C-alpha cells in the first residue's frame, strides 16, 4: 500500500493506490482506500481491509453522532483521539496503518496513526508497504506553501514509486484534495498502467458445454 | 477410529453394524460391547470413539429427545430434527472449554407419519457425521480404519433395490473384509437394522 | 392517589410535583446571582454575604472553576452546588481524555441537564436543589473567533442559552429590569465597562440597599483572557461608583 | 406526615427534614470550641462522663486523620467515627498517589461530599455530627466546619454544642490576629468550665488538641499539665 | 422507599392476584378479535376503531406480515392481540425469536403448543416475580404443524392457555361465546367458517352491512409450494403443500363480506 | 410513634429509636460484671441456675485469642456472629504480625462493625452488648460496647438485668482496684455479681462463669471444677 | 491447513443484466471423498445467491445464522433483504468474531430486481470487504481460478454466453485441484428468471 | 434500590399513571407536520419565556440522521432522553446494514423504549410525545408516538395546547395531491391561528424533509416563508 499526504498553503491532498492482494495474487484492482469520515476529513488506510474498514466506519459513526450534539463542524483532533485509543487498547492486533487528513478553523491537519497507536503530525506523510519509495519523492520536492496543482502533481508522483517499485501497490492513483470550504476526490487522476494488447476474447457458442440437467424458475 | 461403524440404507430398511471391541492401548477388554444406541423406537445412532466421551454425548442425546417427547405430549420427531440436534452440539463444542467430542457416529431412523397431516418424508434416513460437527445424509457411511475397505466394497456391491436378505449377506461380506484386511481385530460387529415396525437386533450376521 | 406529591409521580394534572419543590430551594437561602454577558466578555456577579463577622470570608464562595475556560456558579442549597460541580469536572476530564479536545460549553450544559432528568424520573433520587449557571466562550466556526455564552440548567434539566439570566430569591424583580434595560439598548454592543454597571444596578433593584464591594463576588472571561478568574474586589469599587453616578 | 421520613423529600418549602432533624442531634451534644491562632489552630471539647468508673482517656472525640490535620467531631460519636475513618482515607490517597500532604481546604471539601452523599439518597440517612478540620498544611493554619447538610466553611473561631450561643460571644473577646498557640490553651477550657453547669452533669472534663509551629506541624493531644484545673 | 410498593406479586386476603384480574377487565375494553378452526384452514377477524380521515397507511413490501390486528410470528403461525397495544410488541419480539431459535436448534417448524407454551411461561413470570406489572395483553395463536394439523389457542394475562376451536377476546366476548357455539360444526369447509367469522363480528358491534373500513381479516391455511428447489438438496425431501399466513385486502374481503350481510338478510326474512 | 419504625429516621427531636430500642435488648440479658485490676481483668457472668435438678447451658463468655475474651449479654444470636468477626480479626492480625492484637486497636474495630449496621435501611443493629478482657504490652484492659456503636473504656462495670445494684456497688470500690491480688480481685467481682441476683437466690458453681486474663495468664474460663476455689466459701453479707 | 479440509470452491462472474454463481460437489477429509453429490450454494430470496467455501462444520453453522438473521430481517422490516445489506450484513458477522474466527468465505452474488446492477462481494475469513466489479472467487482451487477467470472475461456478455465461460473455468481449474472436482452445479439468474444447470464433470 | 413498579393496574382496568402522562404530553407547546407527494414538513414553536433567553440557542426541531427528523410537545428532558436513544439506534443501523433506517423501524425501537420504562422498576413513564418524520426506499413517513408507547401513522397530525383546533382545521385544508411547497404554504398557516402573537425566524422552527434528506430550514430561508403567507 502507498499511501501519501501533502500540506499545502490551504488545506491537504491524500493519495492512494487502488491494488489489494490476497497472499501474492492480485485480488482486486480498484479497491478504494481513501475512506471518508467528515465533510472535511478524510482517512486513507493501509494493512487488512477488514480492519481499516471497520476502524474507520466505526469512528466516522461516532463523529457524526458526535456533531449532532454540538451542531458545529467536527475537529480533526478529535478524530485522531478516537483512532488512536482504538488502536492502542488492542496493541497492535488490529493491523491498520492510517493517515488522517482534514481541515478545521485552525488551518489544515494531516497526521498519521500507526498500527501499535502512536501519532505523528507532519507535513507530509506516508504509510503503507511501499511507504519508504514514496517518502523518497516527497523529500526530494517538498516545499512550504504550494498550490493545489503542485501539491496534487507531487502527491500522484509519489504514488507512482510505490506502483513501479512496491509488487503489493498498483494500477492507479486515487487522489483526494481537502479544502476549507469543499473536498473534491478525483479516482482516475494518473492511470500510467494502462492496457497494453486487449484480449483476443476467445468465442464458446451457448450450449458447447454438457449439461445433465436444468430447471427453469420464471419470476 | 479402531472400531469401524458400517451403515447403509435401502428401500425399506437401513442396516448398521458397529464392532463391540472396547480396548486399553493394547489390551482387549471388551469383545461384546452395545455401541448402537437405541435412542427412539424407529431411530438409532451407531457412535465410535472412546468409551468416555461417548457414552456422556449418547446419555445427552438420548435423554432430550424423551424430554422433548414428555414435554411434547409423546410426539415423535423427525429423524432430520435429531440429526440437526446431534450436529449443533458437535459444533458448539468444538469452541467451548471442556473440548470436542471425540466421536464418530452414523445416524439411522425411518419416517413414518404420525398423522394424518403429515406429508413429510416417508423412507428411511441414514445421516453421516464427524466429530467436527459435519452433516451430510448419505447412501451409506462408514467409520474407523476399515472404512475405506468397505466404502469402496459398498461403491461395487450396493443397490437400492436390495431386499431384507440380499442386504443380509452384504454386510456379511462387510464384516469379512475388516477381518482380512485391518489389523484391528474386530471378531462381534453387533447388526442392528431399522424397518417400518421398529429396531430389530439381528442374530445371524456378526 | 394516597401520596400525590412524596416521589417523582405524575400529578393527576400532569406534574411533578418533586421538581416544583427543588424550585423553591433556590430561593430559600435567600442569595441572588446576576449573569450578562456584554460584546466582548462574560460576567457573573453574586450576592458574596457572610452574616458572621468571626466567619473567613475567603472560603465561602459560590463561583467555581470546572475547567481552565468554563466557569461557574450555583444558585440554590449550597452543598448540592459542590455535587454538581464534582459531576461537572469528572465529564469535562473524560471528555477529554475520550475526545482530546476541550469541552464546548453548550455540550457541557447538556450533559448536566441529563444527569438531573435522571433524578428526576427514577423514584429514590432526590433533585439537586440548586440551580446551575455555566459560563465560558466557545470557539466559534467560519471565522476562529470567541464568543460569550452563558448557559443555565434548571433542577428539572431544562437547558438553555442566555443574554442575561437571574437566580435566586427576587429572581423575578432582577428579571423585569434586565428587560427595561434591554428596550433601550442592545446588549451585545456594550463593552464590558457598561455591562458590569447594569448586572451589578439589577442586582441593587432586588435587594433595595446598594452593597458593598464586599458583599459581592464576580467571576469574569474575556476574549483576550479566555480563562475563568474571579475580578478582585478594588475592580468591583470602581463599578459601584459608576452605579452611583 | 409523610414529608419527614426521608431524606429524598423536598418540603413544601424547598426543605429536606432529615437533614435540619440530623441537626438537632448536634445541637443537643457537647460543648465544642476552636481558635486559628496566626500559627497554628487549638481545639477544645468537653467529654460528658455518665460513669464515674470509665478511665481517662475514654470517648475522645478528638482524632488524628493525618500527621498535619485532625478532625474533631461535636454530635454523635460513632457516627464521626464513619467521617474520620473516611477522611483518613481521603488523606491516605494523596499521601499514596500524588506524593504530597493533603491541604486544609481539600481536606475538608473531601469530608463536605461524603456527608452529603448520605442526604440525596432515600436507603440512607444523614449524620449526627458537626466534624471540626483543624488542619496546617503548606496553605496556612485552617480550620473548617462541616455541618450534617455537607456545607463547609472557613471559620476563625466556631462554638459547637449545646450552648454554642453563650460561647460564641466568649470568642468575640479574644483577637485569632495576635493570639497564640501559648495562650490560647488556657483561653478556651477556660470558655468551657464558665459556659457549661455542673447542675445537670457531675463527670465533666475538657479535651484539648493543637497543631503549630512549636509542636513542629504536628496534630498533637495536649501534655496533662498545659490545661487549667477549673 | 419501601412504603409506596404497590405488591403486585401478593395474594388478596381470599386468595386472588388482583393486577391479574384488572389486567383481564383492560381486554374487556379492547378491541374484539374472533377465531374459528375449519378442517381446510383457520381464519382469524377483528375490527379496528374508527378511521380518522387523516390516517395514512404505512406503504410495506409483502403486505402478509403486519397488518392492524394481526402479526406473523413465523411463516407456519400467526396471532392477533386483544389489550395493551403497546405492550404486545414485547412479546410479538419474544414469540418471534422463540420461534425462530427453535428452528437454529432443531431446523423444523416449532409446534404451536410448543411457542404457545414459551410465551405464557412469560407473561406467568411477571406475574410472580419482579414485583412489577403482569402483561395486560391476550393472544389468538393459530397455525398448521405436522402434529396435530391447524390449531386455534388463547392466552389469558396470568400464564394460562387453552386450545379451542373458536374463541374471542376483546369486548363482548361472553357474547360471542354463545353465538358461536350456537353454530360451529365439525365438517366445515374455510368458506363456511369466513362467512361464519364475519357473520358473528357483526353481532357484537351490532352494525347490519358490515363495513370493511373496520373489519380487519388474517386467514391461516396451506397453499401449495412454490420454493422447492431439489437440485441444491438432493438429499431433501420438500413437502407438496406449504402452509402461508396471510391477511386480506379490501379486494379481498369484499367478496367475503357480501356473503355474510346476505346471510344475515336470509336469516331476516324468516324472523316474524 | 411513627417515628420508630424505621432505621434510617431521625425523630423531630433528633433521636434514633431503632438504636435505643436495641438498647433494651442488652438491659434485658443475663447480668455480667467486668472488674479491672493492675494486671489482670476479671470478668464474672451469671448464668442460668437450674430447674430444680435439670441443668440447662448455654454458653456466654467467649474466647477471641490467647489475651482477648468476652462476655456477651442479649440476643446471644448476635454475639456469636461477633465472635465469628473478632476471631477472624485476632487471626488476620497474628498471621501477618505475629503478636497479639492490641486492645485500643481493637475497641476501635468492633464499633466500626456495629456502625456499618446503623445506617444503611435494610439492616438493624447487634442488640448485644460485650465486656472484652484483655491484656496487651499497655497492660489491662476493660471494654464494653452497646448497639449504638459506642465503646467505653472502663475501670468496672456491669451489664445485665438488674445490673444497677452491681454498679452501685462497684462505685465504692473501684479506686481500690489497683492495689488488690488476684485472689481479692475475683471477691469484688462475685460480691458485685451477687447484688444482682433475685431476692431468694445465691451464687455457687452451678450459675457462674469466671474468666481470667493476666499478664503470665492467658485468657482462662473458670468451670465447674476448676471454679470451685472461690466459690465454694462465699458468703454475700450485709 | 483448516481452511482446505473440506475441499471445494466457489467462484461468481458478472455479465450485463444478470450474474452466474457456481460451486463443485466434492465433500471430504483432506483425501477422502465423503461425498460426490454436495453443492454449496444458498438461496435466500429471487435476487440474492451466495456460496461458502472452507471448513464445512463452519460452512452449515455459519449458514444457520445468517438463516436466522435474513428471516428475522424480514419480520422486522416487511420486506426481502437487497444485495448491498446483506453483503454488509455478514461482513459485520465475520468481524464480531475475529479472534474466534470462522473458517468460511462467503461468495456473494446479487442483483437489484428494479434496476438491474450486479453487485458481487466476496470476504476473507477474517471479513475483508471487497467488491470486484468483474468477477469473485473462493476456495482451495481459487489460485487456479484467477487465471481462468481473468484470461475469458469480458464486460458486456449475455447471459447464455456468461455461463460458457464460468463452466469452462471451473472445471479446467478443478482438473488441476485434488481437492475440487467431481461436476459442478451452476445457477445463471437475470432479473427475469433464475434458471439451475448442473454440468457435466469429471469423476475423478 | 426500590425496584418495585410505579405503574400499575387501577380497579377500573386502566393504566392511571400513563393517563396522568398523556395530560403532561399535552401541555406542551404546539407542534405539527404535513405530508405531500414531494416531501414532509414538520412545524414547531419554540416559545421564548423572556427576551433574554437567546432564541437562537434553544431548538425543538431534532435532526436525528441524514434522512429522519423530529419535534416534541411535552416535557424538555424527558425528549433528550428519546432523542439521544433514537440517534444511537440510528448509527447502529449503518454499522449494521450500510444503509439510511426506514422510518418504520426506527419508531419501533424508540415505542420499545416508551413502553420500557411503563413496566420497569422504580421508574416513571415519558411525559412527552414526538413526530417522527423522514424518507426511506419506499416513500415518506410522518410517524407520532404516544407516553404509551403507542405509534401512529399519521398523514397530517398536530400536537400539543391548541390541537384538537388545529388538527381539525388540517381537516380542512388537506388534499391528496399538495405538492411540498403548498405543504409548507399550509403547515405554517394552521400554526398562526392559534398563536398569540406575532411569529419571527427566532420564534419558530420549521424542517422539511426533501428527497433524501431532512435539512432544518435556516433563518434565511425560512424568512422567505414567513412574508408570503
Ligand atoms: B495495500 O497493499 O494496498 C493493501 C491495504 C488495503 C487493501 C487495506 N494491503 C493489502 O493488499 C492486503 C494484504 C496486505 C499486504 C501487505 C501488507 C499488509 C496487508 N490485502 C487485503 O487485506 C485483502 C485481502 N483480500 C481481499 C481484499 N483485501
Amino acid at each position: 500500500t502507498t499511501i501519501v499526504g501533502v500540506v499545502y498553503r490551504d488545506g491537504v491532498v491524500l493519495g492512494a493506490d487502488t491494488r489489494a492482494t490476497e497472499g501474492s495474487i492480485v485480488a482486486d484492482k480498484r479497491c478504494r482506500k481513501i475512506h471518508y469520515m467528515a465533510p472535511n476529513i478524510m482517512c486513507c488506510g493501509a494493512g487488512t481491509s477488514a480492519d481499516t474498514e471497520a476502524v474507520t466506519n466505526m469512528v466516522s459513526s461516532h463523529l457524526a453522532l458526535h456533531r449532532l450534539e454540538t451542531g458545529k463542524q467536527s475537529r480533526v483532533l478529535e478524530a485522531l483521539t478516537l483512532l488512536k485509543r482504538h488502536l492502542y487498547r488492542y496493541q497492535g492486533h488490529v493491523s491498520a496503518a492510517l493517515v488522517l487528513g482534514g481541515v478545521d478553523v485552525e488551518g489544515p491537519f494531516l497526521a498519521t496513526i500507526a498500527p501499535h497507536g502512536s501519532t505523528d503530525r507532519l507535513p507530509f506523510v506516508t504509510m503503507g508497504s511501499g511507504s519508504i519509495a514514496a517518502m523518497a519523492q516527497l523529500e526530494a520536492a517538498y516545499k512550504d506553501n504550494m498550490t493545489c496543482e503542485e501539491a496534487k502533481e507531487l502527491v500522484a508522483s509519489a504514488i507512482r514509486k510505490g506502483i513501479f517499485n512496491d509488487p503489493y501497490s498498483g494500477t492507479q492513483v486515487d487522489v483526494c484534495v481537502i479544502t476549507k470550504d469543499k473536498t473534491e476526490l478525483t479516482i482516475g487522476y494518473d492511470k500510467p498502467n494502462e492496457r497494453m494488447y486487449p484480449r483476443q476474447e476467445v468465442l464458446l457458442p451457448p450450449g458447447t458445454t454438457p449439461v445433465l440437467k436444468e430447471e427453469i424458475r420464471q419470476l | 477410529m479402531a472400531e469401524t461403524a458400517i451403515a447403509f440404507r435401502c428401500k425399506d430398511y437401513v442396516m448398521v453394524a458397529a464392532a463391540g471391541l472396547n480396548a486399553f492401548y493394547y489390551i482387549k477388554i471388551t469383545d461384546a460391547e452395545d455401541k448402537i444406541t437405541q435412542l427412539d423406537t424407529h431411530q438409532l445412532v451407531a457412535c465410535t470413539g472412546e468409551n468416555g466421551p461417548r457414552v456422556n454425548f449418547t446419555e445427552y442425546i438420548k435423554c432430550n429427545l424423551a424430554l422433548n417427547r414428555m414435554r411434547q405430549h409423546g410426539r415423535h420427531s423427525s429423524c432430520e430434527s435429531t440429526a440437526n440436534f446431534m450436529r449443533n452440539c458437535l459444533a458448539s463444542a468444538i469452541r467451548s472449554r471442556e473440548g470436542a467430542y471425540q466421536v464418530n457416529c452414523l445416524f439411522a431412523g425411518y419416517d413414518t407419519p404420525v398423522s394424518e397431516d403429515d406429508d413429510g418424508v416417508v423412507g428411511p434416513q441414514l445421516f453421516y457425521m464427524d466429530y467436527l460437527g459435519t452433516l451430510q445424509a448419505v447412501p451409506y457411511g462408514c467409520h474407523g480404519y476399515g472404512a475405506c475397505f468397505v466404502t469402496a466394497l459398498l461403491d461395487r456391491l450396493w443397490r437400492p433395490d436390495l431386499s431384507q436378505q440380499e442386504g443380509l449377506e452384504l454386510m456379511q461380506k462387510c464384516c469379512d473384509e475388516v477381518k482380512r484386511r485391518v489389523i484391528i481385530s474386530n471378531s462381534y460387529f453387533f447388526v442392528k437394522a431399522v424397518t417400518k415396525n421398529g429396531v430389530e437386533v439381528i442374530t445371524a450376521v456378526h | 392517589a394516597g401520596f400525590d406529591k412524596y416521589i417523582t409521580v405524575f400529578s393527576p394534572e400532569g406534574s411533578l410535583y418533586q421538581v416544583e419543590y427543588a424550585f423553591k430551594a433556590v430561593t430559600y437561602p435567600g442569595l441572588l446571582t446576576v449573569a450578562i454577558r456584554c460584546k466582548d466578555a462574560v460576567l457573573v456577579v453574586t450576592q458574596h454575604l457572610i452574616p458572621d463577622r468571626l466567619m473567613r470570608p475567603d472560603s465561602v464562595t459560590a463561583l467555581y472553576e470546572v475547567t481552565p475556560n468554563i466557569g461557574c456558579c450555583m444558585t440554590g442549597r449550597a452543598p448540592d452546588g459542590r455535587a454538581l460541580v464534582q459531576r461537572a469536572r469528572e465529564e469535562a476530564s473524560d471528555y477529554q481524555y475520550r475526545y482530546g479536545v476541550e469541552i464546548p460549553i453548550a455540550v457541557l450544559a447538556k450533559r448536566m441537564g441529563d444527569k438531573a432528568q435522571v433524578r428526576t424520573q427514577q423514584a429514590g433520587l432526590r433533585p439537586m436543589g440548586v440551580v446551575s449557571t455555566f459560563i465560558g466562550m466557545d470557539q466559534s466556526d467560519q471565522d476562529g473567533s470567541l464568543k460569550p455564552q452563558i448557559y443555565t440548567v434548571d433542577p428539572a434539566g431544562w437547558t438553555g442559552g442566555h443574554i442575561a439570566c437571574a437566580a435566586g430569591k427576587k429572581q423575578v424583580e432582577a428579571m423585569a429590569f434586565l428587560e427595561k434595560r434591554q428596550k433601550s439598548t442592545e446588549l451585545d454592543a456594550l463593552t464590558q465597562k457598561e455591562a458590569a454597571m447594569i448586572a451589578l444596578a439589577a442586582l441593587q433593584s432586588a435587594i433595595g440597599t446598594a452593597v458593598k464591594a464586599k458583599e459581592v463576588e464576580v467571576g469574569r472571561c474575556t476574549a483576550a483572557n479566555p480563562a475563568f478568574q474571579r475580578v478582585p474586589n478594588s475592580e468591583v469599587e470602581e463599578w459601584l461608583t459608576a452605579v452611583a453616578e | 406526615s409523610g414529608h419527614d421520613q426521608s431524606t429524598d423529600v423536598f418540603s413544601a418549602e424547598g426543605r429536606v427534614f432529615q437533614v435540619e432533624y440530623a441537626g438537632k442531634a448536634v445541637d443537643n451534644s457537647s460543648t465544642a470550641v476552636a481558635a486559628c491562632c496566626k500559627d497554628g489552630v487549638v481545639v477544645a471539647v468537653e467529654k460528658v462522663h455518665t460513669s464515674r468508673m470509665l478511665e481517662k482517656g475514654s470517648n475522645n472525640r478528638i482524632h488524628a486523620v493525618d500527621r498535619q490535620a485532625g478532625i474533631c467531631i461535636c454530635g454523635l460519636l460513632p457516627d464521626g467515627r464513619a467521617i474520620v475513618s473516611r477522611a483518613r482515607q481521603e488523606a491516605e490517597n494523596s499521601r499514596d498517589i500524588f506524593a504530597t500532604p493533603i491541604r486544609g481546604s481539600v481536606l475538608a471539601n473531601r469530608v463536605g461530599e461524603f456527608m452529603h452523599a448520605y442526604t440525596t439518597h432515600f436507603a440512607y440517612r444523614p449524620f449526627g455530627c458537626s466534624a471540626i478540620i483543624a488542619s496546617y498544611a503548606d496553605d496556612g493554619p485552617q480550620l473548617f466546619v462541616s455541618d450534617p447538610s455537607g456545607t463547609v466553611a472557613g471559620y476563625y473561631g466556631v462554638a459547637l454544642g449545646k450552648a454554642k450561643t453563650v460561647a460564641k460571644s466568649e470568642l468575640e473577646k479574644l483577637d485569632f490576629s495576635s493570639l497564640t498557640c501559648d495562650e490560647a490553651v488556657g483561653k478556651l477550657a477556660s470558655i468551657l468550665h464558665e459556659v457549661h453547669d455542673k447542675q445537670k452533669d457531675k463527670l465533666y472534663e475538657v479535651e484539648v488538641a493543637w497543631v503549630c509551629d512549636k509542636s513542629d506541624r504536628k496534630f498533637v493531644h495536649v501534655p496533662a499539665d498545659m490545661v487549667p484545673a477549673e | 422507599s419501601h412504603r409506596y410498593d404497590s405488591r403486585t406479586t401478593t395474594f388478596s386476603p381470599e386468595g386472588r392476584l388482583y393486577q391479574v384480574e384488572y389486567a383481564v377487565e383492560a381486554i374487556q375494553q379492547a378491541g374484539t378479535v374472533i377465531g374459528v378452526c375449519t378442517k381446510d384452514g383457520v381464519v382469524l377477524a377483528g375490527e379496528k376503531m374508527v378511521p380518522h380521515p387523516l390516517f395514512d397507511s404505512e406503504s410495506m413490501q409483502d403486505k402478509n406480515t403486519s397488518g392492524e390486528k394481526m402479526y406473523k410470528i413465523a411463516e407456519h403461525i400467526g396471532c392477533s392481540v386483544a389489550g395493551v397495544t403497546s405492550d404486545a410488541y414485547a412479546l410479538l419480539n419474544y414469540a418471534r425469536l422463540s420461534a425462530l431459535r427453535h428452528q437454529y436448534t432443531f431446523q423444523e417448524p416449532m409446534a404451536i403448543e410448543d411457542l404457545c407454551r414459551i410465551l405464557c411461561d412469560e407473561k406467568q413470570l411477571y406475574t410472580q416475580y419482579g414485583g412489577v406489572r403482569p402483561y395486560g395483553v391476550s393472544f389468538l395463536l393459530v397455525g398448521w404443524d405436522r402434529y396435530y394439523g391447524y390449531q386455534l389457542y388463547s392466552t389469558e394475562p396470568s400464564g394460562d392457555y387453552s386450545a379451542w376451536s373458536a374463541y374471542a377476546i376483546g369486548q363482548n366476548d361472553q357474547v360471542a361465546h354463545a353465538l358461536l357455539k350456537k353454530d360451529w360444526h365439525e365438517s366445515m369447509t374455510l368458506e363456511d367458517g369466513m362467512l361464519l367469522a364475519l357473520r358473528v363480528l357483526g353481532k357484537t358491534m351490532d352494525t347490519a352491512k358490515i363495513d370493511l373500513d373496520r373489519v380487519e381479516v388474517a386467514v391461516m391455511r396451506k397453499v401449495p409450494a412454490s420454493n422447492i428447489d431439489q437440485l441444491l438438496d438432493p438429499f431433501k425431501h420438500h413437502p407438496k403443500t406449504t402452509p402461508r399466513f396471510q391477511i386480506l385486502t379490501r379486494s379481498e374481503l369484499k367478496p367475503h363480506a357480501e356473503r355474510a350481510d346476505q346471510a344475515r338478510e336470509a336469516e331476516e326474512k324468516a324472523e316474524a | 410513634n411513627e417515628y420508630d419504625s424505621d432505621i434510617t429516621t431521625w425523630s423531630p427531636t433528633g433521636r434514633l429509636f431503632q438504636i435505643e430500642y436495641a438498647n433494651e435488648a442488652v438491659n434485658n440479658g443475663s447480668a455480667t460484671v467486668g472488674v479491672k485490676g493492675k494486671n489482670f481483668v476479671v470478668l464474672a457472668a451469671l448464668k442460668r441456675s437450674p430447674v430444680a435438678e435439670l441443668s440447662s447451658y448455654q454458653e456466654k463468655v467467649f474466647e477471641i485469642d490467647e489475651h482477648v475474651g468476652m462476655s456477651i449479654s442479649g440476643l446471644v444470636a448476635d454475639g456469636r456472629v461477633l465472635a465469628r468477626y473478632l476471631r477472624t480479626e485476632c487471626m488476620n492480625y497474628r498471621y501477618m504480625y505475629s503478636n497479639g492484637m492490641p486492645m485500643n486497636q481493637m475497641a476501635d474495630m468492633i464499633g466500626e462493625k456495629h456502625q456499618r449496621h446503623i445506617q444503611c435501611s435494610g439492616k438493624r443493629p447487634f442488640g448485644v452488648g460485650l465486656l472484652l478482657a484483655g491484656y496487651d504490652r499497655q497492660g489491662p484492659h476493660l471494654y464494653q460496647t452497646v448497639p449504638s456503636g459506642d465503646v467505653y473504656d472502663y475501670k468496672a462495670t456491669a451489664m445485665g438485668v438488674r445490673s444497677q445494684a452491681s454498679r452501685t456497688y462497684l462505685e465504692r470500690h473501684f479506686e481500690h482496684f489497683s492495689d488488690c491480688t488476684l485472689d481479692e480481685l475475683v471477691t469484688h467481682a462475685l460480691k458485685a455479681l451477687a447484688s444482682a441476683t433475685s431476692e431468694g437466690i445465691e451464687l455457687n458453681v452451678k450459675n457462674t462463669t469466671i474468666a481470667i486474663v493476666g499478664k503470665d495468664t492467658p485468657f482462662t474460663i473458670f468451670e465447674e471444677e476448676s471454679a470451685r476455689k472461690y466459690l465454694d466459701g462465699f458468703k454475700m453479707r450485709p | 491447513s483448516i481452511m482446505a479440509y473440506s475441499g471445494g470452491s466457489v467462484m461468481a462472474m458478472a455479465g450485463k443484466e444478470c450474474f452466474v454463481i457456481i460451486s463443485d460437489n466434492r465433500l471430504g477429509e483432506q483425501l477422502k471423498t465423503i461425498s460426490t453429490e454436495v453443492p454449496k450454494l444458498h438461496v435466500v430470496n429471487d435476487s440474492i445467491v451466495y456460496g461458502l467455501t472452507g471448513l464445512r462444520t463452519d460452512q452449515q453453522t455459519f449458514a444457520n445464522k445468517v438463516q436466522f438473521r435474513t428471516e428475522m430481517y424480514k419480520l422486522r422490516e416487511e420486506r426481502d433483504i437487497t444485495g448491498k445489506a446483506f453483503a454488509a450484513m455478514i461482513t459485520s458477522m465475520l468481524y464480531e468474531a475475529r479472534f474466534g474466527p470462522w473458517f468460511v468465505e462467503p461468495v456473494i452474488g446479487s442483483i437489484d430486481k428494479s434496476t438491474g446492477e450486479v453487485y458481487l462481494c466476496a470476504t476473507d475469513l477474517i471479513g475483508a470487504p471487497c467488491e470486484p466489479e468483474d468477477y469473485v472467487c473462493a476456495g482451495t482451487a481459487a489460485e487456479s481460478l484467477h487465471g481462468m477467470c481473468e484470461a475469458l472475461w469480458r464486460p458486456g456478455m449475455s447471459p447464455e454466453e456468461l455461463f460458457e465461460i464460468a463452466a469452462q473455468a471451473m472445471l479446467s481449474a478443478c482438473d488441476r485441484d485434488s481437492l475440487s472436482g467431481y461436476g459442478a452445479v451452476a445457477m445463471i439468474v437475470t432479473k427475469d428468471k433464475v434458471t439451475t444447470r448442473l454440468i457435466k464433470g469429471r469423476k475423478d | 434500590e426500590a425496584f418495585y413498579g410505579l405503574t400499575t393496574f387501577s380497579p377500573s382496568g386502566k393504566l392511571i399513571q400513563i393517563e396522568y402522562a398523556t395530560t403532561a404530553a399535552g401541555k406542551g407547546t404546539t407542534a405539527l407536520g404535513v405530508k405531500a407527494t414531494d416531501g414532509v414538513v414538520i412545524a414547531a414553536k419554540k416559545k421564548a419565556p423572556s427576551t433574554l433567553v437567546d432564541a437562537s440557542s434553544i431548538q425543538k426541531v431534532f435532526v436525528l440522521d441524514e434522512h429522519v427528523g423530529c419535534t416534541y410537545s411535552g416535557m424538555g428532558p424527558d425528549c433528550r432522553v428519546l432523542i439521544d436513544s433514537a440517534r444511537k439506534n440510528c448509527q447502529q443501523y449503518k454499522l449494521m446494514y450500510n444503509e439510511p433506517i426506514p422510518i418504520s423501524q426506527l419508531v419501533r425501537k424508540i415505542s420499545a423504549i416508551y413502553q420500557e420504562f411503563t413496566q420497569s422498576g422504580g421508574v416513571r413513564p415519558f411525559g412527552c410525545s414526538l413526530l417522527v418524520a423522514g424518507v426511506d426506499a419506499n416513500g415518506y413517513h410522518l410517524y407520532q408516538v404516544d407516553p404509551s408507547g403507542t405509534f401512529w401513522a399519521w398523514k397530517a397530525t398536530a400536537i400539543g395546547t391548541g390541537s384538537p383546533d388545529a388538527k381539525a382545521f388540517l381537516e380542512k385544508r388537506y388534499t391528496v395531491d399538495m405538492e411540498l411547497e403548498d405543504a409548507v404554504h399550509t403547515a405554517l398557516l394552521t400554526l398562526k391561528e392559534g398563536f398569540d402573537g406575532q411569529m419571527t425566524s427566532e420564534n419558530t422552527q420549521v424542517g422539511r424533509v426533501v428527497e433524501n434528506r431532512f435539512e432544518i430550514l435556516s433563518v434565511d430561508q425560512l424568512r422567505d416563508y414567513l412574508d408570503q403567507i
